[PDB]
């Protein structure tokens, strides 16, 4: 059931083959290959937006505007 | 196991090597999750300005977002949906999905008098973005995947949103 | 001289043509045509960002980045 | 100059102000090319949080050092202030847009930005690459060549004032870098 928690999985994907910053999470050993450069990461974490960050959107929204992609279908 | 357990999980090297034999096309799924994922702000951001401004009343005085208390949990539920999605495309599967987003949902927004209409179009313009983010089609693309057909998971992604729509219409 | 006061002018523009909502802020003359359905607002503001905006942008740059 | 935001453009206070209706239209040919000019400010200040979140991980991604430990952009509060500082550029720069004079955005903004950054070690080379990035961001809001259907605004050729905004943002590179 949906428990009202607000939790959903958050999900990280690094794909970091090349990177100069080592790995040091992982927890299953090594494949001896390009798989030991890359991970995903999944948590579950509390999704809060706050009421100032809602205040800035509703800024934005009010005046009708778009993106680049989409049709534009306000009639406002 | 892993992921099950949590739903943090760090997949990495060897434990991720097992992880893509064990879900279909893995690769082309973790650039696809990916390709949702990392764009999640403005294809929340998309989808509620695109309600809105379809349905303004939504912000006037006796709309549903009025107010940043209403508003701040209306772009929080685009996203909890949202990383529901994704993590049923990462998974292979829709059980979460269905068990922990959806389960009970429509009753919740029934009694709270979410509007379901435009609900139902705050996931639907989620669902356009995330199509074009799996196909690279969108206006923002990446630059250096490898070329070929990622069409299937499209359409799998196509249907963990359907069954949003289907759970809150 | 750039005060550190982290304020800048907050524009909103509000073309409303149409709109069923009536003008009520703007209480100068009216021009008698579309004019009177669309405003430019300004206001100084501190501008502030979110840890859950700041957080948002970094989960994404170690997702989009690679080396 | 606007007079009616005077008191805004000086933080003299912290009030709204309106331009509507008949200072509306005398403000629409004070200014040139006025429809327009303030379908370009819409089309730029309705995307800020994206085009400032954008820029900010467009250029970590060219530079991940920025979030590494050592980084400029390390933590959760040294993030949100480069954030916040993309956005008071833009504003600026959407405020000489909304205007047509580049004053504000000097004296209020620009005037002594480098040494504070030289102070803090805010690192030129990074935030000449967020400000590039925003410019790419609004010369694309405001000369938009998609169809009609995809546009907010009537057709037509808005690559004048694309030019005039992206010299706005060359004055903030030339003042930071
Ligand atoms: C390369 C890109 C980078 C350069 C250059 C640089 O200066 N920093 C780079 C990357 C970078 N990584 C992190 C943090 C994390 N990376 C991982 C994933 C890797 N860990 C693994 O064990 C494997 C594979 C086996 C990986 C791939 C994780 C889990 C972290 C911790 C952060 C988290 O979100 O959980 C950073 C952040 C600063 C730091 O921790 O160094 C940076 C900038
Ligand atoms: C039409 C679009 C709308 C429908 C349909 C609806 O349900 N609400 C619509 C509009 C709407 N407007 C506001 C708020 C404000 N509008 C203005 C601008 C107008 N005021 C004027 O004086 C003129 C011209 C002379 C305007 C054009 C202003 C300043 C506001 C106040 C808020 C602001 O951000 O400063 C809302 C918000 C809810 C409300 O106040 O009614 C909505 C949804
Ligand atoms: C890291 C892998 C990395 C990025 C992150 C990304 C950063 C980047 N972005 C552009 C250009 C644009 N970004 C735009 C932003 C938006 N468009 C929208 O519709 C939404 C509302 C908003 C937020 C995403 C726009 C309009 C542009 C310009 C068009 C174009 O795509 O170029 C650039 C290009 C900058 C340049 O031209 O100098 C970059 C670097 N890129 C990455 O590599
Ligand atoms: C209100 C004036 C208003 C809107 C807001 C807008 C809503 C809208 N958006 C789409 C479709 C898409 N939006 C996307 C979003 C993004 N693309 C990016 O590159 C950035 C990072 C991100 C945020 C802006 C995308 C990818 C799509 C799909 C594009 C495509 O298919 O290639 C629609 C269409 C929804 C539908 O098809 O059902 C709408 C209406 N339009 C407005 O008028
Ligand atoms: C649809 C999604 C795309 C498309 C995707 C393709 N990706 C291909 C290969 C590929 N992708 C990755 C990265 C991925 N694996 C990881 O483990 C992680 C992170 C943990 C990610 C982000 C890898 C490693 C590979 C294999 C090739 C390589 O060495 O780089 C791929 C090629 C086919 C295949 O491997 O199945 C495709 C088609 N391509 C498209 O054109 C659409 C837009
Ligand atoms: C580049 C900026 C755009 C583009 C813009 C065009 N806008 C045109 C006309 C137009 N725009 C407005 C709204 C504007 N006037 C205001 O007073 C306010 C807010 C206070 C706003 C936001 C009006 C009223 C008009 C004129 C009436 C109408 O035509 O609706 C326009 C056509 C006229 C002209 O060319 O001058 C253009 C081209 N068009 C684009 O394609 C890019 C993306
Ligand atoms: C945005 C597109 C909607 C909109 C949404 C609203 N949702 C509100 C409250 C609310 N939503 C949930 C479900 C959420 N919590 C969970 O734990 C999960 C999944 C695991 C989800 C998807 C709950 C349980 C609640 C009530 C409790 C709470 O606020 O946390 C809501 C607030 C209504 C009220 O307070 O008046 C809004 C505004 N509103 C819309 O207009 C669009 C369609
Ligand atoms: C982002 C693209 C940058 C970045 C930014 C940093 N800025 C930090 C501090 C800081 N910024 C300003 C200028 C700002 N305040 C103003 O009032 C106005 C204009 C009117 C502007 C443009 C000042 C005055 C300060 C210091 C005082 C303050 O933070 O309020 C900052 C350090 C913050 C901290 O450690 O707390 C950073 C990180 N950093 C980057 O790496 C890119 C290039
Ligand atoms: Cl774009
Ligand atoms: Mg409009
Ligand atoms: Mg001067």
């Amino acid at each position: 059931a949906m428990d009202k928690s607000a939790k959903a999985p958050q999900i990280t994907i690094f794909d970091h083959r090349g990177c100069s910053r080592a790995p040091k999470e992982s927890t299953g050993g090594k494949a001896g290959g390009q798989d030991d450069e890359m991970m995903v990461k999944v948590a579950s974490t509390k999704v809060t937006v706050s009421e100032s960050d809602a205040a800035k959107k509703l800024q934005e929204f009010i005046t009708f505007e778009k993106g680049i992609d989409g049709p534009f279908t306000s009639k406002n | 196991d892993a992921f099950s357990r949590v739903v943090a999980a760090y997949v990495g090297g060897a434990d991720l090597q097992a992880l893509k034999k064990f879900i279909s096309e893995g690769n082309k799924r973790l650039d696809s999750v990916n390709s949702i994922v990392s764009n999640a702000s403005c294809i929340v951001s998309d989808a509620v300005s695109g309600m809105i401004c379809e349905n303004p009343s939504l912000i006037s005085p006796s709309g549903n977002c009025y107010t940043n208390r209403r508003m701040a949990a209306c772009l929080r539920d685009g996203e909890i949906i949202l990383r529901y999605v994704s993590y049923a495309l990462l998974s292979g599967d829709a059980s979460v999905l269905e068990d922990r987003c959806l389960n009970g949902l429509k009753e919740t927004y029934s009694s709270l008098g979410v509007p379901a209409n435009s609900n139902a179009r705050a996931v639907s313009i989620m669902k356009a973005c995330a199509v074009a983010f799996v196909n690279n089609t969108a206006s923002q693309k990446k630059l250096s995947t490898p070329q070929g057909d990622c069409s299937g998971l499209a359409s799998e992604v196509g249907g963990y949103f359907d069954k949003v729509t289907a759970a809150i219409s | 001289a750039m005060d550190k006061s982290a304020k800048a002018p907050v524009i909103t523009i509000f073309d409303h043509r149409g709109c069923s909502r009536a003008p009520k802020e703007y209480t100068g003359a009216k021009a008698g045509g579309k004019d009177d359905e669309m405003m430019v607002k300004a206001q100084s503001v501190k501008i502030e960002v979110s840890t859950g905006t700041a957080e948002g942008v970094l989960a994404t740059s170690l997702a989009k980045m690679t080396k």
